[PDB]
């Protein structure tokens, strides 16, 4: 278990995916040429998982750059980090999808998925002992969801004992009112329960309300979402990119976080909140990060834990910090919010602590959580899917490519199952 | 027949054709097989002007389908205020209640247009309507956990 | 003289094996490049420590172990350690991904792609052998190679050498230094597929030696590496019977026929005293009576069970020191008058004592303080259901709503085969209930 394989599709996929490679190779010490520039020898220990290595000591990121849209290709360029991606890895259609989820999964992103496939390919055959696949995509968009979701089936049908990992981030009207974002979701949540091991969910409708009301910024900006979202990647791939023992690899990760195959979608959760503007943000103490951690107002799902059971939680601490102190708060808020976690799954929070805490910080705390409280955020999409497929809008762009109304009635159904099947494990009790 | 053509028309916005074919006879009031009028698919797409030429030409703005949605009903659920003004300005009844129980307040909240949702309110939609599960538009907004929309239903 | 192979499998086990390894050097006497300064003979002995060490022309002296892993990671470390040049290179063997905490992928799918390089491995091992006598086998519960992958290689062993006996030094999971939330699920199965292939195991509760470190060595946050040093340190003291001259234990039958009186009930407990802090050079040497009384205090248990609420069926006292035999009499003679120790019926309620008289030795950077005196004891009581009752409590809540089920049943496992191994659990606790009446 070592190499990773990135893939960042759509504009939000490759517009995250840019940032989190901004993000962890200034953690690691790398240059937008591709350089070391990191004074501590633990930057490039598990440096292979990510990147690969050239030529003059050059780290070049194993990313895959795909988007039916060629507007945002140049724009990735124009970025920091643009020149470090291989161009052999840019795989760029010629007209976007218009935010259509059967034209990225059916027709114009059918086309281009098997140019994408030589290319993952050519990455994984240069892998020594290769974990798994992670993307970075929209669900309310057309490619990212559309061909995003069909290049994954692709991909697992081609490598099957590889983990599929996504980051998936959902729509929320309060960002873009497009009303067609709850079917495109609604068919990708779909295709994301059958052929994904691990899904990150990044709400926007969290994101928003964050900057809106927490950092009290009045119109927030993709740049102010992006912030955390970059900051959440970095928090949930720190064991991946750093030694360590617990979940120290995607497949360890899932045994201990996935107990049911459906269930596989993690809440994540990052403290301390910045807004681009940290200036002097002094370091919280153990015992705050432990309690803003599972605070409602950390999560980047709309979702209250309070009104769920954690099935599975995963605490990564970064920093300097006392190993005694974090088990001692761990151990607290496990005892004050008992009720809050599942009594038939012993053992169920695992501690991680990292020595290095990323930059502009000191003190960092990032939750990786299997919440039952997670079905709020389907819910939400369901409701928005049926009350637009009730009245049967806009539905002849989907079936003008070739899909059968019959894949709604099934999205629908698959999801509401997959609601029902979180309240089943909620009220389970140990007898 | 001149129906089927005024409907293809007015969903994708020819102005030009919807004057003519109304001028040759071509009934304004027409429906499809689902009950849809020109004025449902001009309210739907978003054909500002399709709409205010329609209602100048007899159309009935409290047209229902099968499923007994209002030109309002589908203006509120896509998010056209310009439209939803333009057919409350015309007798378009705010309160109008599909086969599902919703009102336009309801699809404008589910939706989360917070714009319409205020506009609706000035006109009088009841926040005590519920659906046919008994919701209201206040029971979306906590169900959701939309604090943006159960500020704006008090007022 | 009859040879021993170790065979130490996973983190655990590998880990584990290099600090024993490292003491066994020190109290033999043997340099970290293999040469035996007071070792008469030269290329070849047949001394007691030739059980664990074979000899080669040059006068080295090469550990008769087995270090497996599925993955490189933690083996790298032996092959890059203080002990690199002791260790046959061939003997370290490394795969490139491991079980991932499954116990389906170290016994069915990745185990098997080098089970058979293994057992080639411990042959050539075993052909260099006049009298092998048995197996160590060195392995956690609660990963997937110690669990996944032990109980294979007890099935293969057992075909090539029926015969030969096999003795395991287990892992038992602890919450405290839990890497895995389904090491509940690799315990169960791993000790029913290897409950009839193993003759002896001693247990180690992670949670009794990580107290001990807090307790008697005032380790504020304990590491495998405080823990390590600590199991080492009772491993050397079961194994210094087979390493040295003695009468009690000398050969892995006399474990049985001591320690076993019935082949399902094959789990002693072991208590060593005392645990002496390091800063505390200057401590007051305790009598041998006072380290005999502290055998028997539930604090100074490598399994947390109270014997007080069980039974016991042998009971061997294994001293190392200056230690006068008639003061073990007089001691021995206290206790079973004073403390409310209570043996089964049809057991001869006497206790075994073997002395060793050689001080134990301290590992240079360990947390132990020198000692003129120690004592491991080796008992068989029935109290250590309790140790298995908690384990079957866990997997009880987990596989009732089926929890982590698919990621055994992925890696080609029947799903039956769960209440297959709980019920051999269930049918394991009524042995210890039918003995402790
Ligand atoms: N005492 C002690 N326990 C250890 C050590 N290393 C791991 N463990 C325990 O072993 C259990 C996990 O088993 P591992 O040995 O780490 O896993 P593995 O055998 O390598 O199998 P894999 O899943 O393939 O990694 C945990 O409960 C740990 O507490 C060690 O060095 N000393
Ligand atoms: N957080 C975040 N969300 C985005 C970004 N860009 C687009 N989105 C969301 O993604 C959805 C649109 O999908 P998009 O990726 O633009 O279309 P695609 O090119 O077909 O994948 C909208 O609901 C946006 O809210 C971004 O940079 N950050
Ligand atoms: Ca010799
Ligand atoms: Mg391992």
């Amino acid at each position: 278990m070592r190499e990773i394989v990135h893939i960042q599709a759509g504009q939000c996929g490759n517009q995250i995916g840019a940032k989190f490679w901004e993000v962890i190779s200034d953690e690691h010490g790398i240059d937008p040429t591709g350089s070391y520039h990191g004074d501590s020898d633990l930057q490039l220990e598990r440096i292979n998982v990510y990147y690969n290595e050239a030529t003059g000591n050059k780290y070049v990121p194993r990313a895959i750059l795909v988007d039916l849209e060629p507007g945002t290709m140049d724009s990735v360029r124009s970025g920091p980090f643009g020149q470090i991606f291989r161009p052999d890895n840019f795989v760029f259609g010629q007209s976007g999808a218009g935010n259509n989820w059967a034209k990225g999964h059916y027709t114009e992103g059918a086309e281009l998925v098997d140019s994408v496939l030589d290319v993952v390919r050519k990455e994984s055959e240069s892998c020594d002992c290769l974990q798994g696949f992670q993307l970075t995509h929209s669900l309310g968009g057309g490619t990212g969801s559309g061909m995003g979701t069909l290049l994954i089936s692709k991909i697992r049908e081609e490598y099957p004992d590889r983990i599929m990992n996504t980051f998936s981030v959902m729509p929320s009207p309060k960002v873009s009112d497009t009303v067609v974002e709850p079917y495109n979701a609604t068919l990708s949540v779909h295709q994301l329960v059958e052929n994904t091991d691990e899904t990150y969910c990044i709400d926007n409708e969290a994101l928003y309300d964050i900057c809106f009301r927490t950092l009290k910024l009045t119109t927030p900006t993709y740049g102010d979402l992006n912030h955390l979202v970059s900051a959440t990647m970095s928090g949930v791939t720190t064991c991946l990119r750093f030694p360590g023992q617990l979940n120290a690899d995607l497949r360890k990760l899932a045994v201990n976080m996935v107990p049911f195959p459906r269930l596989h979608f993690f809440m994540p959760g990052f403290a301390p909140l910045t807004s681009r503007g940290s200036q002097q943000y002094r370091a919280l103490t153990v015992p705050e990060l432990t309690q803003q951690m599972f605070d409602s107002k950390n999560m980047m799902a709309a979702c209250d834990p309070r009104h769920g059971r954690y099935l599975t939680v995963a605490a990564i601490f970064r920093g300097r910090m006392s190993m005694k102190e974090v088990d001692e708060q761990m151990l607290n808020v496990q005892n004050k919010n008992s009720s809050y976690f599942v009594e038939w799954i012993p053992n169920n929070v695992k501690t991680a602590v990292c020595d290095i805490p990323p930059r502009g910080l000191k003190m960092s705390a990032t939750f990786i959580g299997n919440s039952t409280a997670i079905q709020e955020l389907f819910k939400r999409i369901s409701e928005q899917f049926t009350a637009m497929f009730r009245r049967k809008a806009f539905l002849h762009w989907y079936t003008g490519e070739g899909m059968d109304e019959m894949e709604f009635t099934e999205a629908e159904s698959n999801m509401n199952d997959l609601v029902s099947e979180y309240q089943q494990y909620q009220d389970a009790t140990a007898d | 027949d001149l129906g089927k053509k005024l409907l293809e028309a007015a969903r994708a916005g020819q102005d030009d054709e919807v004057r003519i074919l109304m001028a040759n006879g071509a009934d304004v009031n027409a429906t499809d097989a689902s009950g849809l009028t020109p004025l449902h698919l001009a309210a739907t797409y978003g054909h500002l002007e399709i709409v205010e030429v329609l209602l100048k030409h007899g159309a009935d703005v409290n047209a229902i389908d099968i499923m007994g949605s209002t030109p309002l009903h589908l203006a509120a659920l896509i998010g056209h205020l310009e439209i939803v003004e333009v057919l409350l300005k015309h007798g378009a009844d705010v309160n109008a209640v599909d086969t599902w129980g919703d009102t336009p307040l309801h699809l404008a909240a589910i939706m989360g247009h917070l714009e319409i949702v205020e506009v609706l309110l000035k006109h009088g939609a009841d926040v005590n309507a519920q659906d046919k599960f008994g919701k209201t538009a206040f029971d979306i907004s906590i169900d959701n956990g939309n604090e943006d929309l159960a500020e704006i239903l008090q007022k | 003289m009859r040879e021993c192979i170790s065979i130490h499998v996973g983190q655990a086990g590998v880990q584990i094996g290099n600090a024993c390894w490292e003491l066994y050097c020190l109290e033999h006497g043997i340099q970290p490049d293999g040469q035996m300064p007071s070792d008469k003979t030269i290329g070849g002995g047949d001394d007691s420590f030739n059980t664990f060490f074979s000899e080669t022309g040059a006068g080295k002296h090469v550990p008769r172990a087995v270090f497996v892993d599925l993955e490189p990671t933690v083996i790298d470390e032996v092959r890059t350690g203080t002990y690199r040049q002791l260790f046959h290179p061939e003997q370290l063997i490394t795969g490139k991904e491991d079980a991932a905490n499954n116990y389906a992928r170290g016994h069915y799918t990745i185990g098997k792609e080098i089970i058979d390089l293994v057992l080639d491995r411990i042959r050539k091992l075993a052909d260099q052998c006049t009298g092998l006598q048995g197996f160590l086998v060195f392995h956690s519960f609660g990963g997937g190679t110690g669990s996944g992958f032990t109980s294979l290689l007890m099935e293969r062993l057992s075909v090539d050498y029926g015969k030969k006996s096999k003795l395991e030094f287990s892992i038992y999971p602890a919450p405290q230094v839990s890497t895995a939330v389904v090491e509940p699920y690799n315990s169960i199965l791993t000790t029913h597929t290897t409950l009839e292939h193993s003759d002896c195991a001693f247990m180690v509760d992670n949670e009794a030696i990580y107290d001990i470190c807090r307790r008697n060595l005032d380790i504020e946050r304990p590491t495998y590496t405080n823990l390590n040093r600590l199991i080492s340190q009772i491993v050397s003291s079961i194994t210094a019977s087979l390493r040295f001259d003695g009468a009690l234990n000398v050969d892995l039958t006399e474990f049985q026929t001591n320690l076993v009186p019935y082949p399902r009930i094959h789990f002693p407990l072991a208590t060593y005293a005392p645990v002496i802090s390091a800063e505390k050079a200057y401590h007051e040497q305790l009598s041998v009576a006072e380290i005999t009384n502290a055998c028997f205090e539930p604090a100074n248990q490598m399994v947390k069970c109270d014997p007080r609420h069980g039974k016991y069926m042998a009971c061997c006292l294994l001293y190392r020191g200056d230690v006068v035999p008639k003061d073990v009499n007089a001691a021995i003679a206290t206790i079973k008058t004073k403390r409310s120790i209570q043996f089964v019926d049809w057991c001869p309620t006497g206790f075994k004592v073997g002395i060793n008289y050689q001080p134990p030795t301290v590992v240079p950077g360990g947390d132990l303080a020198k000692v003129q005196r120690a004592v491991c004891m080796l008992s068989n009581t029935t109290a250590i259901a309790e140790a298995w009752a908690r384990l079957d409590h866990k997997f009880d809540l987990m596989y009732a709503k089926r929890a982590f089920v698919h990621w055994y049943v992925g890696e080609g496992m029947e799903e039956g085969e769960f209440s297959e191994a709980r019920e051999d659990m269930a049918a394991l606790e009524k042995d210890y209930e039918e003995v402790g009446v």
